[PDB]
């Protein structure tokens, strides 16, 4: 592939570098279309710029936390981080949401990393061997109350169990209830007058909740939870321009009030280099 | 002796003429077209009032002047009370459609200025209030009004601020949607064919808008010496392929 | 039973990885894909749509006039506005293609950097745009302009004027952070006749100025971008 | 080899090598071309 | 192969022996060229002396330290090492770096191992076990500025989670700006007149930020980083002399002063065995 | 669910080994190598170039 | 001894995973089907009998 | 797989909609057999409702 | 590949793709027409 | 049999088997010949 070809003088009636940009196209001019330039060639795809691989690594898309200590006497498990659940989101940490808001609508398969790793703050004998368990709660499910509920039994709800300290792998299929899933929705979910306005189950892809298997030793143990997002089988349609102000919220496009300038001042005139 | 500038665009009963365009845009590279049995879910037949849905509306116009900021329309909103078109949208369930847009803005080779038109698919507003307040409804259904992003913050209604979209998002950026723009020495009309966006088939007209059309002043209005300070802007609008599916009772909207 | 020996890296987990990995819902079957216009495929496919450049950068706070480069009439021989060219800082930081570079590392390749002129029809102009390749310094007068790659514009009917940064290096890539050793020159502009009114007009007229890539164009080597963080996780 | 039944689970799906800019770069309705006068 | 041939008595105006070294080439002369021989095979490939061979075993490059401790009212995590960076480098640890020199421009893609262990200097009930994050900071990324920090999402950056005790191993292209690493570049990156010498980016290999991702526990547990790498598809152009002196800087060729005689003094005379 | 047995030396780090890897930068694009003259491929081809000797070792 | 790496989720128990197990009864053979009407493969065939709905709700 | 197909008016002396439950049957009446459709196809096998899957896990 | 000897120890079984709703909705001995009378 | 999909992750190389040592050890512009006189 040539990145350039060969291209000499020209003193001609036929200028390509004069156009109308109010018509809404950029006109493809090349270097060679207003300067004398030599053969050169591409040497290069563009591989790793191609949404797959843009929105195929792992992102960390959620950090939790549950203990395991002893339920005696806990009016509110869920209160006290006996079990927790999380709705699955991709606009919570910042990161990956900027890339994902790239794109207005975006259909992937999503493959979950799970890592859960022990703390034990206070004077511990030792350290003990925890087995976590993650049950996927699609909506409509009876949702946990207590860390030991029927619910866990979890029938006919995918769950995995897997150690403290250790990781989980598994991978969702698309479960949008469209065509895709979308990242933006100028909507509301009927003609109400007060209902939310923009975030939608057109995005949702369930919920999660997670407990330790174990019961409790004597001392307490913290257990933190990452849950990580690979996009897998990627289709992006109509790119918008990126996010330039903070995020505030999941699911609005809201920013901040007195927020910062965000275009660099030049520290001298327009006239400076 | 055909030139990229003059041009008419004839659609239902009304025929639009302009001497002094600068081409005109195809979302996307693509051009209206009805939905495909492939593509389709709803079993119903669907309604297509051709000729009597897909004319041109002229909305009301509107006054560019020195301080005016930009205004918003939504769609298919500002066409709720046009005609046939507004009262099938009322009645039926569902509908779907494309439309060509003509934004129109002449004024003579003394004055300067220059417009942004824009469309956006799916532009979710932000609140200004930060956080995660809503906006609500009627803010986003001002009707053939329109939002006039050089009016007050009001509560319950979107963030104004023309540097961030409507939504944390730079102005200067904007030129990744479809767009084309108005300076007075080129242009006189911007047209812009939107076909039909969406992550469903067909969706609901009332509870969800598809695209914003926006424009924006970007190099101020400038007008020659004594010369009254303002121009008026006039958009009209024309849904084409049309087709209405899922009829009843008459749907009633807040406000 | 088969004997095997596991290598070092058993177990570690890199984000970057790619494989199978069992189905939490077996046998599911997921909503049909419709068409819906605006597919993406490549960055490098929307990298060459141009975008405004917040060229007047000396305001205070964002302003709708930081687009806005302007003409005074009756200059002669004089400097319209000047910036270096680091793609991933200053005026190019907010733009859409300085805002995708810094997804990546290194980028090569040509740039394209178009004016359009807004000013009163029957008003005229000439200017001249030069790129000042790396080595030199940003020029200082129109004379020292000149000498290097450069476009006389002449203003007329076609508002549009399409400069192109040709890619002039020895490295074939340089970094989209700034750096010097890889550093890509200066791009300058000044009058090369000058700005005439029309009778009855008056004031500054201004030139609207965008930055897209062309074809040319190589970005490598992904990274997380400096222009979104956070200090604790949204919620709803 | 996939070791797994689902379509979900198989690994990243390979480079588009597809490519088009005209949707995004030249919208327009009458063809544009280089070199030609932009407006006639 | 033979390594030499058979070959008898001489008597010639022919003399290969005889050259002149002013010329800059080293003549092949062969025993067989001045004694009698008699045939024998080489029995030997040169196998182990390829340079891909030569640079491809793991080389310890480096060796950093990060303690999991209670990070509250620490004013400096970077300070306390709660986590640490390290831009890449074959140049700090001597051993792998006197066998690079020996080329002037080198290009490989390189194997990265990191073993980790812990130590617990001061009595603790147990020894807790940790996970450490790798994260592959390239320049121009976000650089994490407390142990858990947005930048840690590592949302588009490559990172590795692995045990204490455990290594990581994964591997790198050959991330070189040019079409080589230069070994030595007599150059500035500018003509200024205080720019610093020799150091260039045409070396830079990317830079790599640790932590640990536990919470702490009642004691504090040091855990030691070490970084070993392999070269693998070696090109090597432009043979130098060896290194002679002693190093004291990553990047430049600066020798000590009063350094010693690097040449062996005799024990007696020109003329001793 | 294939059995396996695991031998002794599971686990090693072995300087020497040569095994694949994961690559950390799925996708990216090397450099293009340009000519450059004066390639080595062995140790031996070098030392058959002659040096001098510091015979006079006596300093 | 064939080299091995493991992956992430090694050793992890997904309650929707499908695959091969040792038999703790090598050999064992199971009764004869014999044939019995009524016999259902797709909860799909029987939600299309219809059943009667308690609209009066009202109690 | 056609879903729904296309059907349009009726006059009929034939009626599928009228039946009598107390046979026990379930008369597999269809939307086009009481408005006008169109065609749609299924787009999905209903796999997961089998039973090994139901009781699979 | 079936790593084991005994059937029980294969993975699930794979769809039955069979579905004949008609032992249950329509077990009458005289059959029905949709759209003949019902009762004749 | 390479399992991942880069070239970066393949093992080492396999002897250049190369070896030519006549660009280090004879780059002289009028070829010499072992037995000929250096110097005419």
């Amino acid at each position: 592939t040539v990145a350039s070809i060969s291209s000499g003088p020209k003193h001609t009636q036929k200028v390509p570098i004069l156009t109308a940009n109010e018509t809404g196209a950029t006109m493809p001019v090349l270097p060679s279309d207003s300067i004398e330039t030599r053969t050169t060639y591409m040497h290069f795809n563009g591989s790793e710029t191609d949404v797959e691989c843009f929105l195929g690594r792992a992102a960390c898309v959620h950090v939790t936390e549950i203990q395991n200590k002893d339920a005696t006497g806990i009016d509110n498990h869920r209160e006290a981080k006996l079990f927790n659940d999380w709705k699955i989101n991709l606009s919570s940490l910042v990161q990956l949401r900027k890339k994902l808001e790239l794109f207005t609508y975006v259909r992937f398969d999503s493959e979950y990393t799970i890592l859960a790793t022990a703390s034990q703050p206070d004077s511990a004998n030792y350290s003990s061997n925890l087995v976590v368990q993650a049950m996927y709660v699609p909506p409509g499910a009876p949702n946990p109350k207590e860390w030991d509920d029927y619910t866990w039994q979890s029938a006919s709800n995918p769950s995995v169990f897997f150690k403290v300290g250790d990781t989980s792998r598994f991978s969702v299929p698309y479960v949008g209830l469209a065509s895709a899933y979308n990242c933006f929705y100028d909507g509301y979910s009927h003609d109400d007058a007060e209902t939310q306005y923009g975030i939608t189950v057109l995005n949702h892809m369930g919920s999660m909740a997670f407990r330790i298997v174990n019961e409790h030793d004597e001392h307490k143990t913290l257990v933190k939870i990452r849950v990580y997002h690979r996009a897998k089988h990627v289709e992006a349609w109509i790119p918008r321009a990126p996010r330039a102000l903070p995020y505030t919220s999941i699911g609005r496009t809201n920013y901040p009030k007195n927020t910062e300038p965000v275009i660099k001042k030049r520290k001298g005139d327009i006239k400076s280099y | 002796g055909y030139s990229d500038r003059v041009q008419q665009i004839t659609l239902g009963n009304s025929t639009i003429t302009t001497q002094e365009a600068a081409n005109a845009v195809v979302c996307y590279a693509e051009w209206p077209e009805y939905l495909p049995d492939v593509d389709a879910s709803d079993v119903n037949k669907t309604s297509k009032p051709d000729t009597s849905v897909c004319r041109f509306y002229t909305l009301d116009s509107k006054t560019w002047t020195t301080g005016s900021k930009g205004w918003c329309w939504k769609l298919p909103d500002a066409l709720k009370d046009m005609g046939v078109f507004g009262q099938n949208m009322f009645f039926h369930s569902l509908g779907r459609s494309g439309y060509t847009v003509h934004v129109q803005c002449n004024a003579t080779k003394f004055h300067s200025g220059c417009l942004l038109v824009v469309v956006i698919p799916e532009h979710q507003l932000a609140s200004h209030e930060g956080g995660n307040v809503s906006v609500k409804y009627t803010f986003t259904h001002p009707g053939e009004r329109g939002i006039d992003l050089s009016s007050a913050n009001e509560v319950g209604g979107p963030v104004k601020d023309v540097l961030y979209n409507m939504n944390g998002t730079l102005l200067g950026n904007l030129l990744i949607f479809p767009h084309q723009f108005i300076n007075l020495r080129t242009n006189n009309t911007a047209t812009i064919v939107i076909p039909y966006i969406n992550s469903v088939p067909i969706d609901s007209m009332t509870r969800h808008n598809n695209v914003s059309l926006m424009v924006i002043p970007i190099a101020p209005l400038t007008v020659p010496t004594g010369a009254t300070p303002s121009l008026p802007i006039t958009v009209t609008i024309a849904p084409m392929c049309t087709e209405f599916s899922g009829i009843r009772s008459k749907s009633i909207v807040p406000q | 039973g088969l004997p095997t020996t596991t290598l070092p890296g058993s177990g570690q987990f890199l984000t970057t990885d790619d494989r199978q990995s069992p189905s939490a819902l077996p046998n599911y079957e997921p909503t049909p894909r419709i068409h819906i216009p605006g597919k993406v495929h490549n960055l490098l496919e929307i990298i060459q749509v141009d975008t405004l450049i917040p060229m007047n950068n000396t305001h205070t706070k964002d302003e709708v006039n930081s687009y806005l480069i302007p003409l005074n009439a009756n200059r002669q021989n004089e400097q319209v506005f000047g910036t270096n060219l680091f793609i991933g800082d200053g005026v190019f930081k907010t733009t859409l293609l300085g805002e995708i570079v810094q997804y990546y590392t290194h980028w090569s390749g040509s740039l394209r950097f178009s004016l359009m002129y807004t000013g009163p029809a029957l008003s005229s102009a000439k200017l001249i745009l030069a790129y000042t390749p790396p080595g030199a310094r940003g020029p200082q007068d129109r004379r020292e302009a000149m000498l290097g790659t450069h476009v006389v514009w002449d203003i007329g009917l076609q508002s549009t004027i399409v400069m192109t940064i040709p890619w002039t290096s020895g490295v074939q890539f340089r970094y989209t952070d700034p750096d010097t050793y890889t550093s890509a020159g200066f791009l300058s502009c000044w009058y090369q006749t000058s700005l005439i009114l029309p009778p009855e007009t008056t004031g500054q007229v201004y030139l609207l100025s965008f930055i897209s890539a062309c074809p040319d164009f190589k970005l490598r080597l992904m990274k997380d971008t400096q222009t979104i963080s956070q200090t604790v996780a949204l919620t709803e | 080899i996939n070791y797994y039944k689902d379509a979900a689970s198989t690994s990243s799906a390979g480079q588009s090598l597809s490519m088009d800019p005209s949707k995004f770069t030249e919208p327009v309705k009458d063809l544009m071309l280089k070199g030609a006068p932009a407006l006639n």
